[PDB]
């Protein structure tokens, strides 16, 4: 009967959860992130909203975190909620490892975190976690996997997807020019670069404005490596060359 | 008003009475008690031909000597029925005897206003406990308010008012169980939204003798032919 | 520290076609000390039920008070008195409630069933019961029950009529067996209280008994 | 219930309804309703008949009207708020 | 105390003595060791009489709740699992149960043995109590699956008679029950002295 | 310890929040369910599956046990919660009684959970409707529909979701012993029911089937396309 | 008390167990089955304190089945064994410790056959051959003498046989009937019980 | 008015608690009962009401112990919960001390209990008023408990709908009270109920319940035909 | 004794910028043997091993708990656990439940990830972290291991010499222990290699 309750977890005149969808649009305002699957590995690019000049580089990543040996995630939305969710993801993965003596499957970890998300969207009066996750992982059941989970507690497995600012345009572009049984990591990186360009048109994709993390398999181990500034600059230069060549070809045809 | 336990200026819990409003939205159940037993006939609202009519369980067996006809919200009804069955079995276990209909009805009713801020709202179900005990056949009506009272003949549900007016016009204290079933089916047919076809009604009987018995399709068809 | 002390006490129940006799020795020992020679062990639960409790006296008192409270609770809840069978079942559940710290008390309920004839239920400290024709509990159970088997049960006798025991004959037998019990057993003596439950009501008779 | 039956009678006095009315059934079928709801039910029965191109409104038309005005429009009702008010 | 049970192609026949002994003194010769859980289940008593009676009564309550909740009878295996779970909950606290749960279900006649330490095990010829060994001997030497109803009656009665004759704590009556599809029926409860005279 | 009454009666006796849960259900993709002689068929509208989305991770049809399956319509997170809880309960039932669950038993459990959430403190209702299709030990097809309010009924054919009403009327018509004689014919009936609402067939369709006590089997897109093609053949033959 | 044995091969994890359940000096079951099918390719042999064996084995079985139903996967033999060890270890120093000795045999498509030993103290030991019970003392010597990693299916069956005749010859308890199974690529196959009438 | 009447923890600007007033209103809407006391007796007389004429009139006199009974007016469920509380307290007193619980202390316990859910947020007053008629070593006792948790010790009292007419009659005939036999006492109670009744209706066996307690008389409830002897002597208005 | 229930023997020592940790291989309960390939030297890093010895159940439980905690630590701090921090973590883990402990005696052997400085330490079942520069021994036959280590070890010594010394000491100690042995696994951790060896032993 409280006057201050705010009724976080109620339904609406229509079956539409206001807090969950306000969190969704907070995700939309948040920075862009995208992930691409490929036969050889999976990759995850992410726009950076920490482009200030006086801002130090102390971690190996800011949008991207490592959950266990063969799995990483990327957060869009609210940084603190993202930090708590990543800590809980690490706890879940390590509990599964302690219990079964093998790495948690990607879908299982995503389902566990989404169960927590649904618990927050249904129980109590606490506001939902305004965080959307993009998980890239490997496991002995379906190999390289990419998942995308929303504040509502809903997750989906994707071959290529995007969350955050201009995510709709990014996913439309990926739909247009993504090849299913093809597109190894090289072409996946090129596609991510071009998608980030047309998604952040405002800025011409400075290598310091994006972070890319690639998960692959080598000698039975899983390696998750954040592409260095050198490699990101090489990729951006290659895309610029390709775009200039395409423009020249179009103009010459015309 | 704000809160589930607020009293109205007239003296009114607001939630018991909204529950009564909810009861007035349910199917029509009619219970009669006679010296020869207790009858319970409840409309079974079938919305589509694809709905298995046998799966609409509005008459239930609390025990071998008590049945319950529910109206209003059937899921809340089911919760109360489970509580009633557990209480009857607990009483048998402790005392090695059978719950009186009055005792089981009051035990169920004492759970009707146990909500606050456990249950968050009252049970929006009205129940007719028709049973046979030491003191013969007895029909008890319970409502979301938790006030139970034993009636010679009661009609709960959407057609409560007309059904009970007809029950007045027809019912007499010195009647037989067969005629009680007859009159109950006549009233139920009169207040029925569709035609009474022996598959859209549940009929049950508790006699000083044979246990609680739910009429089969054959007996229902015989009675419906008789009417 | 031992939470149990055997206070002594002999109780007896004789069933019948229309009566139930429940006798008890008023003696109440403390090992070697007589203490009170009064304070019998028969308690009038209802107009048709008496209960005899022997063993530890603190448990006897607490259990009798619990029985009375539960009887009043049942009467309030069900607007009806409590039958002998219902009392027996309820008290079996009560005894088993403290299964792992038992009421060190042997109980014998003698009363009238709903049909109006005698009924005797004999318990153990843990709560196992059974309707019986007669039963002795307490210190002199072994010294009483065999004679009930001989006379009331007409056992180990040939070509003997099985005439039902009358109220007077049953009272005479109870008195004789309890004289013998006081004569031999040391926990039995002082006086004998007999409660007779019959359709008219409950009658109490006290008879003198050996004081030593 | 009596008031709702009376209101149904009033609003269906001048209509082209068929033989069997069962306005009492309609009243019990639409409880906690207003006279506005009832007149809308009658009007919608008439419009269902007109749409079917009939000149007689039947009990089935009235039941469809009740489904349209009481059930489908239940989410636009003002009674749940203004009864508290 | 001695009791036995076995399946003989026509049902589950369960027999038991009647003697509750408190040390070297027998409280009664008229104990009902085979307690009727419900019209479709017989539970046998061995060991702690109070524990057996109370817990099998609680099982009867739970089985009736199950039958009301699901419009169907509880399987014999289901009842045995319920009893095993309830007893094992209070494992090692002092319960001294020994029981045969016998009934009829959709899987033919059903007979299970349980006790305080969750020994829920199926079978066809079980015996519990102090005279269980003697009952096993006689019943095993006289038992077959294709046994007539009267032959099974005689076998159970005489096996328990031998159990009473040998074991001192296992005397009394010969309470005999037959569990068939229709339910169960108490076949006869005859003393041991008359059986001795007959033999 | 939120302890707030989320679902309460309105002045006219309605539980507006379980009604809103039912609206959440009605705004979900359609799921159709039919039961035949020896097969229970359960189709669902894929609802715009992107080329880039792994169809394995969308599971509007989930097997609760070897003999029970569940089609969903509502909020996917509540779908997962209810399905997981039902699976746990089914394994617990297998424990307590050495028999597989009955479809009626699992439907009753889901309904009880829904009622608990509709009248517990600080918990909003499960905005989902479910279709439980399966076989009992006796080998009888069974189909149940559970609403968010905890009401569960046994049906011969449901369709819950966006096109619930249209598909329900279509199934009310043209549903008969002759139409459900064979497993293929039952699948045809389900696919036609789905086509009645889904604008484009094949792509926007996902069928699962259960024969008598064998297993759950998800029809591949090629098989769905074959069924749709011969349905088109039958239609053009009629016209 | 009772007896279990397990012989691993190149592609099979054959196992066998006694079929005697007894209380006191008398055995009251001659066909007792001590095999719990955790999944299509995982078998569990449980012995030890009465009631504890059934409770723990059934709990592990239904948790593994719940895993299968939730994920669509099937727990590998190693994962199931480690789940069982974690559960037993957690219960060890608690108010309700399980006194159960276990043999979890299994087959994995990738890892292949797997036989695990574990006593009432939760301690896994992946072994080529294993045995539990007072008969293990007699039987493990024969197993170690006559076992080879490349032992064929028929040779392993014969080795188990002669091991059981040795158990009859020496061990005092009456163990006439043994239930035998094999978990291989094609699931769990039940062999004719090795009876000694 | 509208913002000061939603919670029991909200004081109106006039220093009033509208929720307590509303619970008292519920008690007023409850049916009519009259308690009244003499030198050696205490009598409750309740006018039972039938919700439907096929339904049996709701009972209003309840035992609490061998020396205490209560006539309830208001929410029946709350009445039953308070009755359970009084029964438990009386049983506890008879368990600890082998004596009947004094009514003066039982009513104090009820007052404290009913006041507890009046300071706390989200809780409501017990929507039931009680006329407690009992007998202890200090003679008979009639008490009036109300949802506000304020209890009065009354020579005579009336609660429920149209109870003010019974109040006027009792005011008139207090002097006759305290010096009249049990039959005259019950007649006075019945007269008060008849005064509450409308001129169209009159007392009848199906309509009246009579609880009587006193010296050497455990609380006895008379209803149905058991009430006829007290109505036979009663005259006409 | 509780340790004697399952036996076990694990020790470690150090030399020039290289450590060694050796353990016995057996799981037998009481006298009986069960397996001869029981793992009790678990890698908690690239150049950091822990040699839990004692009850087998407690050995595996402590190894799994420590791996859980260490994975949490390394993921929350992008970093590799330092040997001293691992010692503190294991001491905290063991001491967290004094009143009913894990009956295992860890011995940690590793190199500092930055300076690659040799490190060895042992803890008791209660969590007594002792860090030495010569030896650490744990499990049964700690006495024979102490004797051999003291009377055979030369300070400031190279990798091959260290492997030979630790191998000889462990072999003789387990051979005189009986209740442990039947195979000796030795890990030599260096600046750029991990050398694992499965030396002979009296299989009895």
């Amino acid at each position: 009967s409280r006057r201050y309750d705010s009724r976080t977890t109620i339904f609406s005149p229509e079956g539409r959860l206001y807090q969950v969808e306000y969190a969704m649009e907070a995700i939309g305002h948040a920075g862009t992130c995208l992930g691409i699957l490929a036969n050889d590995g999976v990759l995850l690019a992410a726009e950076r909203r920490n482009i200030h000049k006086l801002l130090d580089e102390v971690f190996f990543s800011e949008k991207i975190y490592k959950l266990n040996e063969d799995m990483a995630c990327s957060v869009a939305g609210i940084t603190s909620d993202a930090n708590v969710l990543t800590n809980e993801l690490r706890l879940i993965a390590q509990r599964y490892l302690l219990q079964y003596q093998e790495p948690i499957p990607c879908e299982q970890l995503v389902t566990a975190l989404c169960d927590i998300k649904q618990a927050y969207t249904q129980f109590g009066g606490k506001r939902p976690f305004g965080v959307s996750l993009l998980y890239i992982g490997w496991d002995k059941h379906y190999g390289f996997q990419l998942y995308q989970s929303d504040p509502s507690g809903n997750y989906g497995g994707w071959k290529a997807t995007c969350i955050g600012n201009n995510s709709a345009a990014a996913v439309s572009m990926l739909k247009q020019d993504y090849k299913e049984g093809e597109m190894t990591l090289k072409s996946a990186l090129a596609l991510a670069i071009k998608v980030l360009n047309k998604t952040m048109d405002v800025s011409k994709l400075s290598a310091e404005k994006v972070e890319i993390a690639t998960l692959t398999r080598e000698n039975g181990k899983t390696v998750i490596r954040v592409l260095k500034q050198k490699e990101v600059e090489q990729l951006i230069k290659k895309h610029e060359e390709e775009e200039a060549k395409a423009e020249r070809e179009k103009k010459e045809k015309e | 008003d704000r809160g589930v336990n607020t009293f109205s200026p007239e003296g009114r819990l607001f939630q018991v009475e909204y529950a009564i409003e909810a009861i007035k939205l349910g199917s029509t159940a009619i219970g009669i008690q006679t010296s020869e037993g207790v009858c319970l006939a409840v409309e079974k609202r079938i919305t589509s031909p694809l709905m298995e009519p046998s799966s609409i369980e509005k008459i239930v067996e609390i025990d071998a000597h008590i049945g319950c006809a529910m109206s209003g919200l059937i899921a809340d009804a089911k919760t109360l029925i489970d509580k009633a069955r557990v209480e009857t079995q607990n009483h048998w276990f402790t005392y090695n005897e059978t719950m009186t209909v009055e005792s089981v009805t009051q035990a169920v009713s004492n759970l009707a206003l146990q909500f606050g801020e456990a249950m968050s709202r009252p049970f929006g179900v009205a129940l007719l406990f028709g049973g046979v005990d030491e003191k013969g056949p007895q029909l008890f009506h319970m409502d979301p308010s938790g006030t139970f009272v034993q009636c010679d003949a009661r009609a709960i549900g959407s057609a409560s008012e007309g059904a009970q007016s007809s029950l007045q016009e027809v019912y007499h204290k010195s009647m037989t169980l067969k005629e009680a079933i007859k009159s109950s089916l006549i009233i139920l047919k009169q207040v029925m939204e569709e035609k009474l076809n022996a598959t859209n009604i549940e009929l049950a009987t508790v006699q000083p003798g044979q246990n609680f018995h739910m009429f089969t399709k054959e007996e229902l068809e015989e009675v419906i032919k008789d009417i | 520290f031992s939470p149990y002390v055997f206070n002594g006490g002999t109780i007896l129940a004789i069933a019948g076609e229309d009566f139930a006799i429940v006798a008890s020795d008023t003696r109440l020992s403390e090992g070697f000390s007589i203490h009170t020679r009064d304070s019998p062990k028969c308690y009038k639960l209802t107009d048709k039920t008496v209960i005899g409790c022997s063993g530890f006296h603190g448990d006897c008192l607490t259990l009798t008070k619990i029985i009375e409270a539960r009887l009043k609770m049942y009467k309030h809840s069900n607007n009806k008195a409590m039958t002998t069978g219902a009392i027996a079942a309820m008290l079996s559940t009560i005894l088993y409630s403290r299964r792992f710290f038992p009421y060190y008390v042997y109980n014998i309920i003698g009363g009238l069933d709903e049909e109006g004839k005698g009924a005797v239920y004999s318990f153990d400290p843990v709560g196992s019961y059974q309707r019986d024709s007669f039963k002795a509990g307490g210190s002199a159970s072994a010294m009483l029950q065999p004679l009930l088997d001989n006379q009331v049960g007409f056992k180990n006798m040939q070509n003997v009529e099985h005439v039902p025991l009358s109220l007077d004959r049953a009272m005479r037998l109870v008195k004789d067996v309890f004289i013998s019990a006081a004569e031999r057993d040391v926990y039995t003596g002082d006086a004998l209280r007999i409660c007779i439950v019959t359709k008219e009501g409950i009658r109490e008779e006290t008879v003198s008994l050996r004081k030593d | 219930l009596e008031g709702r039956t009376h209101i149904f009678k009033i609003h269906a006095r001048s209509m082209s309804v068929e033989r069997d009315i069962r306005f009492e059934l309609l009243a019990r079928l639409c409880p906690n309703s207003t006279g506005a709801e009832i007149r809308s039910v009658c009007t919608e029965a008439g419009m269902f008949a007109i749409r079917a191109r009939r000149k007689i409104a039947t009990e089935k038309d009235f039941l469809e009207a009740v489904n349209k005005v009481i059930k489908s429009y239940a989410k636009f009702s003002a009674t749940p708020r203004y009864m508290t008010y | 105390t001695t009791t036995l049970a076995f399946k003989f192609r026509h049902g589950v026949i369960v027999a038991a003595d009647s003697r509750a002994t408190a040390g070297a003194y027998i409280a009664s010769q008229t104990v009902k060791k085979v307690i009727e859980i419900n019209p479709y289940l017989l539970g046998t008593m061995a060991g702690g009489a109070a524990d057996c009676s109370f817990w099998e009564r609680l099982l009867a309550r739970q089985c009736r709740i199950y039958e009301l909740r699901n419009k169907e009878r509880i399987s014999v295996a289901a009842a045995s699992k319920l009893l095993a779970n309830m007893v094992y909950q209070y494992k090692g606290m002092g319960l001294s149960m020994g029981t045969m749960i016998c009934g009829w279900d959709k899987r033919g006649p059903g007979l299970y043995y349980v006790d305080s330490e969750g020994n829920r095990i199926s079978g066809a010829t079980f015996s519990v109590g102090s005279g269980s060994v003697y009952a096993y001997g006689v019943m095993d030497r006289g038992y077959s699956y294709d046994l007539e109803v009267e032959q099974a009656y005689d076998l159970a009665r005489r096996a328990i008679y031998q159990a009473t004759y040998r074991d001192a704590y296992s005397g009394g009556a010969v309470n005999l029950y037959h569990v068939r599809e229709d339910g169960w029926i108490r076949v006869s409860s005859d003393n041991v002295a008359d059986l001795h005279e007959k033999y | 310890s939120y302890d707030r009454a989320i679902t309460v009666f309105s002045p006219d006796g309605h539980l507006f929040q379980v009604e809103y849960a039912q609206e959440a259900v009605k705004k979900g993709s359609t799921a159709v369910g039919v039961r035949g002689r020896d097969i229970v068929v359960l189709g669902v509208e894929k609802k715009s599956v992107a080329k880039l989305q792994d169809e394995r991770t969308v599971r509007k049809i989930c097997a609760l046990d070897d003999n029970v399956c569940m089609a969903f319509a509502g909020l996917t997170a509540d779908a997962r919660i209810v399905i997981n809880r039902a699976r746990v309960e089914c394994q617990s039932h297998r424990l307590t009684v050495e028999d597989p669950v009955t479809v009626e038993y699992i439907t009753r459990y889901i309904a009880s959970l829904k009622q608990r959430y509709t009248q517990s403190n600080g918990r909003r209702p499960f905005g989902i409707s479910a279709l439980i299709v399966g076989f009992d030990f006796d080998g009888t097809p069974r189909l149940y529909q559970t609403d968010p309010s905890g009401t569960y009924h046994a049906w011969k054919a449901n369709a819950i979701g966006r096109g619930a009403k249209s598909v329900r009327e279509f199934l009310e018509k043209n549903y008969t012993d002759e139409a459900i004689e064979t497993d293929d014919l039952t699948i045809k009936l389900v696919i036609k029911a789905l086509l009645e609402v889904v604008q484009s067939g094949g792509k926007n369709i996902e069928l699962a089937v259960m024969r008598r006590d064998q297993s759950l089997k998800i029809l591949n897109p090629e098989e769905i396309e074959k069924y749709v093609a011969e349905i088109e053949k039958e239609k053009e033959e009629n016209e | 008390m009772e007896y279990l044995i397990g012989i691993q091969g190149p592609d099979y994890v054959l196992v066998a167990s006694d079929r005697v359940a007894a209380s006191n000096i008398v055995q009251m079951k001659d066909d007792h089955d001590k095999m719990f099918k955790m999944s299509e390719k995982i078998l569990l042999l449980c012995v030890g304190e009465a009631g504890d064996t059934v409770q723990f084995a059934e709990y592990i079985q239904k948790n593994v089945q719940l895993y299968k139903m939730r994920n669509g996967y099937e727990l590998s033999p190693t994962a199931a064994a480690n789940f069982t060890r974690r559960n037993l270890a957690d219960c060890l120093r608690s108010r309700t410790p399980y006194h159960v000795n276990l043999l979890l045999a299994g087959y994995d498509e990738h890892e292949g056959p797997a036989l695990y030993y574990m006593d009432y103290l939760a301690a896994l030991a992946k072994a080529p051959f294993a045995a539990h019970g007072y008969g293990a003392f007699l039987t493990l010597s024969i197993l170690d003498r006559y076992y080879t990693p490349t032992i064929s299916r028929e040779r392993a069956v014969e080795l188990l046989r002669k091991c059981l005749e040795e158990l009859q010859k020496r061990f005092i308890l009456n163990l006439p009937t043994f239930s035998v199974r094999i978990i291989d690529k094609n699931g769990i196959h039940d062999l004719d019980n090795i009876s000694f009438p | 008015r509208n913002q000061y009447d939603n919670d029991v923890t909200v004081w109106s600007p006039q220093g009033r608690i509208h929720q307590i007033e509303y619970a008292m209103e519920a008690v007023k809407q409850g049916s009519a009962t009259v308690g009244l006391k003499s030198k050696t007796h205490a009598v409750l007389v309740a006018l039972k009401r039938a919700q439907s004429e096929l339904a049996a009139h709701q009972k209003k006199i309840l035992h609490v112990d061998n020396h205490i009974g209560i006539s309830i007016a208001g929410l029946t469920a709350d009445a039953r919960l308070l009755c359970n509380f009084m029964r438990q307290e009386c049983l506890d007193s008879r368990f600890v001390f082998d004596r009947p619980l004094p009514v003066s202390r039982l009513v104090s316990l009820i007052g404290s209990k009913t006041q507890i859910p009046t300071q706390r947020y989200g809780r409501r007053p017990y929507g039931v008023g009680l006329l407690i008629a009992g007998y202890d070593d200090m003679g008979p006792h009639i008490f009036q408990t109300c949802p506000s948790a304020n209890y009065f010790d009354c020579r005579a009292m009336s609660i429920g709908a149209r109870s003010q007419s019974a109040r006027t009659y009792l005011e008139r005939h207090m002097s006759e009270f305290m010096e009249c036999n049990l039959n005259e006492l019950v007649k006075h109670g019945l007269r008060a109920l008849r005064e509450t009744l409308p001129a169209e209706q009159d007392l009848t066996t199906k309509n009246v319940s009579i609880g009587i307690v006193g010296k050497d008389l455990e609380f006895t409830i008379y209803d149905d035909d058991d009430v006829s002897p007290f109505l036979e002597g009663l005259e006409e208005r | 004794s509780i340790m004697s229930y399952n036996g076990g023997a694990v020790m470690a020592m150090k030399g020039k910028n290289c450590v060694a940790i050796a353990a016995d291989r057996r799981f037998g309960i009481q006298a009986q043997m069960v397996t001869t390939d029981f793992q009790k030297i678990f890698p908690m890093g690239d150049r950091l091993y822990i040699g839990l010895a004692g009850l087998a159940t407690d050995v595996q439980t402590v190894a799994q708990r420590l791996k859980f905690r260490l994975n949490l630590y390394e993921l929350k701090e992008g970093r590799q656990i330092k040997p001293y921090t691992l010692m503190s973590m294991v001491a905290n883990l063991l001491y967290e439940k004094r009143f009913g402990p894990y009956y295992t005696e860890p011995v940690i052997a590793g190199l500092d990830p930055k300076t690659f400085k040799p490190f060895i330490c042992s803890l008791d079942l209660i969590g007594c972290p002792m860090v030495t520069d010569d030896f650490v021994v744990s499990g049964t036959c700690a006495e024979q291991m102490y004797g051999m280590c003291e009377s055979l070890w030369e300070p400031n010594m190279d990798p091959d010499h260290l492997f030979e010394t630790i191998s000889q000491a462990m072999l003789n100690a387990v051979d005189r222990d009986a209740v442990s042995g039947m195979g000796v696994i030795v890990h030599i951790i260096e600046k750029d290699k991990i050398t694992t060896r499965t030396l002979k032993a009296r299989m009895d």
